[PDB]
RNA sequence: UUAUUAUAUUUAUUCAUUUAAGUCAACAAUAUCUAUUUACUGUUUUUGACAACAUGAUAAGGAUUAUAAAUGGUAUUGCAAAUUUUAUAAUCAAAACUAAUUUAUUAUAUUAAAUUAGCAUGUUUAGAUAAAACAAUAAAUUUAGAAGGUAUUGUUGCCCACCAUUCUUUGUAAUAAAGACAACGUGCAGUAAUUAAUGUAUUUAUAAAAAUAUAUUUUUUUUUUUU
């Protein structure tokens, strides 16, 4: 991983609203599509979550079903379970991707960057070269050079 | 600054009010109703 | 009064009445109650009359539209032949369509004349002509394996026909229309589509961009575009309905006066034709001039009769006939009912457009000091702007009659438009070689070292190159053998020197203008002025006897000897203990000075191994029994590499001058600079640091601004290739100290041409040499020579305004 | 000087507008700012 | 590429651009392939146009200044 | 302005927190000019080149009755430290002199020899308002 | 923005690191954008111009006239000054003059007149026999 | 400037009618018009009228359809007076 | 009155307009004899071929003005016009490395230790000396200069 | 509407009323002044 | 309009708080020059931490190994000599040209700051606590 | 909440700059019939546009009139056309912040030429808070159509009592009553008005008044013709 500097964490959710921004960025579902298709694992919930965002693309023009009054409301209940599906459904994907790649850095040996947690290689949050004297949240004072957690030989 | 509340959704124009009417939505696929006509009328 | 026309000069209309049906009764005014309370539905959504566009012009200062016809309207109809498909002038393609069309069909016609002397119109299309240019894809891949058989199968085996989609009856009623005519094109790699070389079509697109100007219209042939002078003429007014309207008015104004001038000539050309109407009749002048040329077309010496000569007029005319009657044809075609300006095959002359020009002046609406933002989102943009129309005239012939005419186009244009004339007129120029000598290299090279700053003004007299046309016959010169020294031919001499009857030793030579062994007029090796007796025994003792001596200024004297300038008259204080030489041996001034055949012209030319004595002498210009006597003859050339040039023979030489005579002499830099040069030999000057010592420890801020980044590190002793390299540190017992270069120059700085030399770097070929070396990133202001005068981006200071794409003739 | 007639005249000095009209769409839109602003018609 | 030229055209809005271009073409070439085109939109042009600059808007597009209140 | 500090306040207005375009600010306020980077000691704020000519107001062009205080933009020479005679810069309130002569000023033209925005502040120039600014700031608390 | 694995790197030339006071500290040219982008114009086109040049397999050598390849025997135009041309449209060979390059065995005659033992400079071009059968030819 | 001022009117012809303006030009081809036509032909009454159209039809080169073959043809038998 | 404003102007008014105004005698543009290549361009200095544009120009004119500044300027006045290294060479640290490339090559032997002082237990400059009155040197004004 | 007076070449509101052309207009020659040909004068200058 | 409203006078005798300041304040202006000159000069001679990142490779290899060979090798006196600050190295290490382009494109370099880090410098809270007198725009140590 | 149509909706935030005065009128030199005109001299009485007061005048600002080519306003923002009656204040090179009305560049590579910015490393972290629906992509947690004002360019509207001088005046009840009136302080009682008001009765009290009990509308409305 190239990028190493501090970083900034936000929301599920306020990541998979921007859809095809870059959510569902075409090429960076590519990028993890490939990077699970290689790792023999299955890629069942990105293309889970392909036709979840090519059917809202697809139809992000159109107008909302007429509102008609209906005292049952079942129409606007089913209008929000399965809408919350579908952001539970990106939500375990949005997971999933973080999940094997900070593993896969496991396997290639990049350091990832600053706060950030692989598996087994780094338990804790890992900090090097940063801003600040300390671990930005275990406040244990840095030690220089950037501490490695790999084996050095290749 | 607004210094006012935001408004409401539909006070605010039409979000797309400029594509044309044919494209929201796009019905694509218009090559396969010959084949699926057909392959209707077989079975009829 | 300067007032009384501002009065009114009609009874304007009273105020009797109420407020119009539910006008004012928030409510703007501006929207018209009823009228837009219209359903669209049955109105449309129109606000204008819907007439083609070009009528309206957008109105200034009252937002809405008006039309340059006064109230009038032409339908579309107008706008088109009769019965157009969607109003085209031609039924057959688009705008785009019309755009492409041409293209491709002016391709077909391509060929390598079409594109010399005509500028950007002159390139053929952008993509049929690059991919042409790519071969390499070319290669016209044969239909695969799977479509011959996918077909084989078809139209054999399932007894099917196959068909091409243009070709298939997509109809479902009119199954009887036919294919298009052309449903049988042959497809191929190199012409379609148009997948082409990437660094060629930057050469094509840039070679276009810089070329636009390279159109020479002042042609001979009988073409829409033949003629001996263009005058374009640009209008220029402040709306586009103007500078149309009056385009049209010069169109109809010099169609009339270019019909009647042009047919005075053609009433004039075909008298000077006929049976008995001679004027041509040649003219014993011009029949000489024709025969005025030492070596002509077949055989010898040459002469034409009188008659070839009265016919090769005749052979000319014809064509200025051809062009002129062709023009008064395209001249009578525009009729009020079908006038098209804007084609030059059908009217004459033919108005060409110019896009307008257009300069957005944008800034704050308010003004006020606290707030900022109240200021930006205050912008409003107001444009100036000025429509030009270019007036393309050819006249086949230049009448100035005619060009006055013109000129006072001038005064009755149209309100508020003013007009540039692009006139462009052959004129013929003569290249005289007795000014402008096509003569050998110098002996001495020039280098950069001549080409510095300010060598303009210190290192080259202004060309042409001066040359004595004044020669004294020396004491007991001959006519050859004058002749001899000037490298021009005796009877030439005679010819050139009419009143020189005999020779008398003293008297000037005019030199011929032939000649080719004239000298520059000045003398290159310093003379000095010794007080050696001069006049009497009496040496030089002021600045007056100083003059009288060499019998040239004392002003010149003092430039030269700047020391014995700055000390007293002559230099008063002599030479005591060792002969004071500039006051004794004043340096006589280089115009005092006269040039010597010695001097001048390199004795000492060179030899080569493809040379043979013969060749030799073919190149210097003089005889071998000259050459081979005059050199002592060899055996062979082999042992001498610089053979002594032959002391001039009677007739021509071509040799080498000793020193470029463009250049201008040290001498003369030297009484340029007279004080300065005195302020040496006054006060002692040694030398004069340019940097301090220890500069060399200190390799970067000593950055003269003639100095310039990346800097060239020393070189490597001899490491140009590996092999230079490894048999340098790696192997030393290689044989192979290099590997055989080119024996010719190899620049491997291509296309740069580096001065010679000097060490020199090649671009760095990988990123990480790149970007450590130490390269300025631009901290401060950008400058540029050229638009520092156009002080920002934003500020385009416009001295003039001109459409963006006014190209100078 | 020439002429072709009148539409509506709308004399709008600083003070007010004073807008009749004998309507009919347009042509020409003269303007005049001597000392009040009329827009011609 | 009539319009404005840039290095790559890895953009939808400059696809459907194409895609409108090849679109009307296939007509001009076959006449009844207009009609299951012109059913699908393929033909049909956007009208819509990304914000002209300004200088009101700080980012120039959409995105207005700052002002606090007192 | 609001405050006029001189007699271009009543003219020109401060036009809110501007932003003029790079090196075209209108007043050439070198509040910068003595900022000591130590390595580019002879390179910030000096000629970009070490072989330039002095510039002009080092020089005496013709007979001057003499200046009441040579500019900012002159050059401290030896010549200068060692003549030691009253050398004046303009600045406010009235005018600074190098009574103090080193050779640490040598080379360096008299912009980045004075400080310009002087730290110590002056609670008799700015009325109880502007003061009371200050008071807030820190920069003259109470 | 700034971020360092942006431009090559090369954006580390602009960069004002940590809480800077935007009054004091901070370069100024920074902060203008022309300058800025003007600078990305520079390092942008040394990666053509690196690019272009590493692509470099020919060396330019002159050559009098007579002993050239029978390609550039012609009047050949400067670059930018013409329409490109096409060398050869008679032979079928169209291909940029510019683009064509000769190659160092094949001009060993003129070049290196001076080889001695002619091989000496290069051992001669093994053409491939594009005719006899091989495994192209199913044999 | 009076020829080109004439408005030829719309109507020069039957159901179809004539464009005049570039937005008319869009909702207007000879193709269509075959449309225009089976509709008005299928509207006659009796087979004499239904000339008036196909006569005009063919005078302005309006192409004729499958369906104009059957409105034809098809009234072209049940027309009593008809010779074979 | 009637609106019959002319299309064109009328050919009357062409003759009567272009009447009034005189043929610029250059334009005429007649050349038989044709260029004076020495003499033309070096007329006398009241309706000289007088350059314009850039410096590149002014080609006859530069050679006066060294011409001219060569006569007016005696080398003694112009002699104490001083270079910046050359007044940086009486500077305590005249000459040391900047960082950008030679900042390894700068060394301990470039301070000028002497001058200040330093104090152990800082590790620092305390102050300074005065170098005005001890700083002898054989060139205030450099070698070379001799007014 | 000041002290700085309007210049009546260069103002359209001037320029562009009824008082002069409008852009509209045919906008041909108004007329034709034959000032130096019908009534010249002859050449007295000032400087000797 | 905010009509402009006058700053008072100086005030009294000021100006003689002016000229004393100004100077003495030039004279601490030798001092603070003088420290600083003294601690980029002594900086320059130091030797540094080491530039290069040994996270990234070519430089996670083992010392044994990699580009360390060539390090320990054909270049160890001069990589001493040039004093390990990050521009000279970067700039040797791409003359001997034995590893290739990979300087800039694969071996990723330590921060700028922390590259001024001198030798020996263990604990990270180091890097953020150089001197505060010195002004010296962090090339000091 | 009445029977062609959507707000819930991210992307941001530490920002400053100004100097050292000077208007009381016009004057061909070449090539057209000659003027020294060459070097055309005649001595001096006023106070607006200013450093000051001195009428007009165009902007910023979104909130309910497009389906077949448009998302920025008039009430007004420094220098403008009739009010003068202390006064030179104008950019020139080298020059000093206190200012509401501002994108500053955040760690592969980093100062080249008119002079241009060295301390603020600390979990893109307080409270406040900024701006989009336009060639792009978010189309619904939901809308005309009934309603009041003590104000009277109208809620930043008025009003109200206690709390001081006063003054006036008495039928002298803590600490006289009434009327006048403009301070300060305390709320914020009233205009359906922050728990509707009014009235009457009981009680309570910084003060407008509050609680309970009844009428009541000078309060605004919500409406089953035997299930």
């Amino acid at each position: 991983n190239t990028y190493l500097t501090r970083s900034v964490a936000t929301p599920p959710i306020s990541v998979i609203r921007t859809g095809p921004k870059w959510w569902a960025e075409p090429e960076r579902m590519v990028k993890h599509k490939v990077m699970y298709f290689t790792m023999g694992i299955d890629q069942l919930p990105l293309r889970r979550t392909a036709v979840i965002q090519k059917d809202l693309k697809r139809f992000h023009m159109c107008k909302p079903p007429p509102r008609v009054g209906d005292a049952t409301g079942y129409k606007r209940s089913r209008g929000a379970q399965l809408t919350t599906w579908y952001r539970r459904i990106q939500y375990q994907e949005y997971h999933l991707q973080h999940l094997f790649v900070r593993h896969m850095w496991g396997l290639l040996r990049m350091y990832p960057g600053n706060t950030t947690k692989i598996q087994g290689k780094a338990d804790d949050g890992y900090v090097g070269y940063d801003s600040v004297h300390f671990h930005r949240y275990n406040r244990s004072p840095l030690p220089f050079p950037a501490r490695e957690i790999y084996e050095r030989r290749k | 600054r607004r210094g006012k509340p935001r408004p409401r959704a539909g006070m605010f124009p039409e979000k797309y009010r400029r594509v044309p009417t044919l494209l929201k939505p796009q019905q694509g696929g218009q090559q396969y109703f010959n084949e699926f006509l057909i392959r209707s009328a077989n079975d009829a | 009064y300067y007032w009384s026309r501002y009065r009114i000069p009609s009874q304007m209309p009273k105020f009797d009445g109420p407020a119009p049906v539910a006008a004012p009764q928030k409510t703007n005014e501006f929207i018209d109650p009823i009228d837009d309370k219209f359903p669209v539905t049955i109105r449309g959504n129109l606000v204008r009359p819907d007439v083609p566009e070009d009528q309206y012009v957008d109105s200034w200062y009252v937002c809405t539209s008006m039309t340059h016809h006064l109230g009038d309207f032409r339908p579309w109809s107008a706008s088109a032949p009769a019965n157009a498909y969607r109003f085209r002038p031609y039924n057959e393609f688009d705008s785009k369509g019309r755009e492409y069309v041409e293209h491709l069909r002016k391709y077909s016609r391509y060929t390598p004349q079409a594109s010399r002397g005509k500028g950007a119109n002159g390139f053929p299309f952008r993509e049929a002509f690059l991919t042409k240019m790519n071969t390499a894809e070319t290669a016209a891949v044969n239909p695969t394996r799977e479509t011959v058989m996918t077909r084989a199968v078809a139209e054999r085996l399932h007894h099917a026909r196959v068909l091409s989609p243009l070709e298939v009856q997509r109809d479902v009623g009119r199954l009887e229309e036919p294919l298009p005519c052309a449903g049988k094109i042959p497809a191929e790699r190199s012409t379609f589509p148009f997948r082409w070389n990437t660094e060629d079509w930057y050469e094509y697109e840039v070679a276009k961009a810089r070329n636009k100007r390279f159109v020479f219209e002042n042609t001979n042939d009988n073409g829409v575009c033949a003629s001996e002078v263009t005058y374009r003429i640009v209008l220029e007014g402040f709306w586009d309905h103007h500078v149309m309207k009056l385009a049209d008015d010069v169109v109809m104004f010099l169609k009339d006066v270019g019909r009647q001038v042009v047919d005075e000539k053609l009433k004039s050309v075909r008298a000077s034709l006929e049976s008995l109407s001679s004027g041509g009749a040649v003219d014993p002048e011009l029949v000489a001039a024709f025969n005025a040329s030492l070596k002509g077309p077949f055989g010898g010496a040459d002469r034409y009769d009188a008659d070839e000569v009265a016919h090769f007029l005749r052979s000319e005319l014809e064509r200025l006939e051809e062009q002129c009657v062709g023009l008064i044809n395209r001249a009578n075609v525009p009729i009020p009912g079908t006038s098209n300006i804007y084609d030059a095959n059908v009217s004459w002359p033919h108005v060409e457009k110019m896009e307008p020009w257009t300069r957005m002046a944008e800034f704050w609406t308010s003004s006020s000091d606290t707030s900022f933002t109240e200021l930006e989102m205050s912008t409003a943009h107001y444009e100036f702007r000025k429509y030009f129309r270019v007036v393309v005239v050819k006249m086949p012939f230049q009448s100035t009659e005619f060009e006055q005419r013109m000129y006072g186009i001038r005064h009755w244009l149209h309100r508020q438009t003013s007009c540039e004339f692009h006139t462009t007129y052959r004129r013929n120029v003569v290249h005289d070689s007795a000014v402008f000598p096509t003569e050998h290299d110098p002996e001495t090279k020039p280098s950069h070292e001549h080409h510095r700053l300010f060598s303009f003004a210190l290192d080259w007299q202004s060309a042409p190159v001066d040359y004595l046309s004044v020669e004294l016959a020396r004491e007991g010169d001959s006519w050859s053998s004058l002749a001899k020294r000037l490298g021009c031919s005796e009877s030439e001499l005679k010819a050139a020197n009419g009143a020189m009857e005999e020779v008398v030793a003293g008297v000037a030579v005019s030199v011929p203008g032939s000649a080719t062994r004239r000298l520059t007029s000045f003398s290159t090796t310093p003379s000095v002025l010794p007080l050696q007796q001069g006049d009497g025994k009496p040496a030089i003792t002021s600045w007056r006897r100083a003059a009288e001596v060499l019998g040239c200024s004392v002003e010149e004297l003092q430039q030269a000897n700047g020391a014995a300038a700055l000390t007293y008259m002559a230099a008063a204080e002599s030479g005591d203990g060792a002969f004071d030489p500039a006051i004794k041996e004043l340096v006589v001034p280089h115009t005092a000075t006269a040039a010597s055949p010695e001097s001048s012209f390199a004795a000492f030319e060179p030899v080569f191994e493809g040379d043979t004595w013969t060749s030799i002498a073919a190149r210097l210009g003089c005889s071998e029994a000259d050459l081979r006597a005059c050199n002592d003859v060899d055996g062979s050339v082999a042992d001498v590499s610089s053979c002594a040039s032959v002391s001039v023979p009677a007739s021509a030489t071509r040799p080498r001058r000793i020193i470029h005579p463009q250049l201008r002499p040290q001498a003369a830099t030297d009484a340029l600079l007279a004080r300065t040069l005195g302020e040496q030999a006054v006060s002692a000057m040694g030398d004069i640091p340019s940097l301090p010592a220890n500069a060399h420890k200190f390799p970067h801020e000593y950055h003269t601004p003639t100095s310039r980044f990346p800097t060239t590190p020393q070189q490597s002793p001899a490491s140009d290739n590996w092999i230079a390299y490894t048999a340098k540190y790696l192997d030393k017992q290689l044989a192979l100290q290099d590997e055989p270069a080119t024996v010719y120059n190899v620049n491997k700085l291509w296309p740069m041409q580096q001065v010679p030399g000097k060490v020199d770097q090649t671009p760095f070929e990988e990123d990480q040499t790149w970007l450590m070396h130490p390269i300025p990133v631009h901290q401060m202001q950008q400058h540029h020579p050229e638009k520092d005068l156009q002080d920002l981006p934003f500020v385009n200071h416009e001295q003039f305004p001109r459409s963006l794409e006014w190209t100078a003739p | 000087s020439i002429y072709f007639n009148l539409n509506g005249i709308l004399i709008w000095l600083n003070v007010l507008h004073i807008n009749i009209i004998l309507i009919k769409y347009a042509f020409l839109i003269l303007l005049n700012n001597l000392e009040y602003l009329i827009i011609f018609k | 590429s009539e319009g404005k030229a840039m290095p790559s055209f890895a953009n939808e809005i400059a696809a459907f651009a194409c895609r409108m271009a090849v679109a009307n073409a296939i007509t001009k070439l076959l006449p009844l392939a207009r009609i299951p085109l012109k059913k699908a939109g393929l033909l049909s042009v956007d009208r819509r146009r990304e914000p002209g600059q300004f200088p009101g808007f700080v980012d120039g597009k959409k995105n207005k200044r700052k002002f606090a209140k007192r | 302005l609001k405050i006029a500090k001189s007699t271009f306040g009543f003219y020109l207005a401060r036009r809110g927190q501007r932003k003029f375009p790079f090196h075209r600010r209108p007043h050439i306020k070198n509040t910068q000019a003595m900022n000591l980077n130590a390595p580019y000691f002879w390179s910030y704020m000096t000629a970009k080149s070490q072989s330039f000519f002095l510039p002009e107001e080092n020089y005496i062009t013709g007979d001057w009755t003499g200046k009441f205080f040579v500019s900012k933009r002159q050059v401290y020479t030896l010549q200068h430290a060692t003549s030691g005679g009253k050398v004046r810069v303009k600045s406010f309130p009235s005018v600074f002199e190098l009574n103090s002569p080193s050779r640490w000023n040598v080379g360096k033209e008299m912009n980045t020899l004075t400080k310009p925005r002087m730290d110590l502040i002056d609670d008799q120039m700015l009325t109880k308002k502007q003061r009371l600014d200050y008071v807030k700031a820190g920069l003259l608390p109470k | 923005m700034h971020d360092a694995n942006r431009f090559g790197g090369r954006t580390a030339y602009l960069r004002e690191i940590g809480p800077i006071d935007h009054k004091k500290k901070g370069r100024l040219f920074k902060r203008d954008l022309p300058t800025l982008q003007f600078n990305v114009d520079v390092w942008c086109a040394q990666q053509t111009l690196r690019k272009q040049w590493k692509g470099r397999d020919w060396d330019v050598v002159e050559m009098p006239f007579e002993m050239a390849p029978k390609e550039l025997q012609r009047v050949v135009p400067e670059k930018y000054t013409d329409v490109p041309i096409m060398t050869d449209p008679a032979r079928h060979d169209y291909m940029n003059i510019r683009r064509k390059v000769f190659d160092r065995e094949d001009m060993q005659d003129a070049l290196f007149a001076s080889g001695g033992a002619g091989q000496s400079p290069y051992p001669a071009i093994q053409r491939v026999d594009k005719a006899a059968m091989t495994l192209d030819k199913y044999l | 400037s009076i020829a080109d001022r004439r408005h030829w009117p719309a109507k020069k012809w039957s159901i179809g009618l004539e464009p005049r303006t570039p937005r008319d030009w869009l909702r207007f081809s000879y193709r269509n018009l075959a449309y225009a036509y089976n509709g008005a032909l299928r509207a006659c009454a009796t087979f004499p009228e239904m000339l008036v159209y196909y006569k005009e039809m063919k005078q302005r080169g309006v192409k004729v359809d499958v369906d104009t073959l059957n409105a034809l043809l098809s009234r072209a038998a049940r027309y009593e007076h008809i010779q074979v | 009155r009637q609106g019959y404003l002319p299309r064109y102007t009328p050919w009357e008014w062409i003759a009567i307009q272009e009447a009034d105004q005189p043929i610029i005698h250059e334009t005429m543009r007649t050349d038989n004899i044709g260029a004076s290549y020495f003499f033309s361009l070096n007329r006398s200095w009241r309706y000289k071929a007088r350059p314009h544009g850039y410096l590149r120009n002014y080609e006859n004119e530069v050679r006066d003005m060294l011409q001219f500044v060569d006569g007016v300027t005696p080398w003694k006045q112009a002699q104490k016009i001083r270079t910046y290294w050359e007044v940086r060479q009486h500077h305590p640290m005249p000459q040391f490395n900047r960082p950008e490339v030679a900042m390894h090559r700068n060394s301990a032997g470039l301070l000028p230790s002497h001058m200040w002082e330093m104090d152990k237990k800082t590790g620092k400059v305390r102050a300074v000396k005065d170098s005005v009155r001890d700083y002898q040197t054989k060139i205030p004004v450099p070698k070379w200069v001799q007014l | 509407l000041g002290y700085t007076p309007i210049n009546p070449d260069t103002s359209p509101m001037l320029m562009y009323s009824q008082c002069h052309w409008h852009y509209n207009l045919p906008q041909g020659m108004e007329r034709p002044s034959s000032v130096n040909r019908s009534l010249p004068a002859p050449y007295q200058p000032h400087h000797s | 309009w905010a009509k402009p409203k006058k700053r008072p006078k100086v005030g009294p005798g000021f100006h003689e708080k002016a000229q004393k300041w100004r100077d003495e304040y030039l004279l601490d202006r030798h001092r603070v020059l003088a420290d600083s000159l003294r601690a980029y000069v002594d900086f320059s001679s130091t030797k540094r931490v080491e530039p290069w990142d040994t996270r990234f490779a070519p430089f996670d290899r083992v010392e044994k190994d990699g580009v360390y060979i060539l390090t320990r090798y054909l270049m160890d006196d001069k990589l001493q000599l040039c004093n390990y600050h990050h521009r000279p190295v970067k700039r040797m290490l791409c003359n001997v040209g034995l590893m290739g382009p990979q300087v800039t494109t694969t071996a990723r370099w330590k921060p700028y700051r922390f590259a001024t880090n001198p030798a020996n410098t263990t604990r990270a809270e180091r890097t953020f606590t150089k001197d505060k007198t010195v002004f010296t725009g962090y090339h000091h140590d």
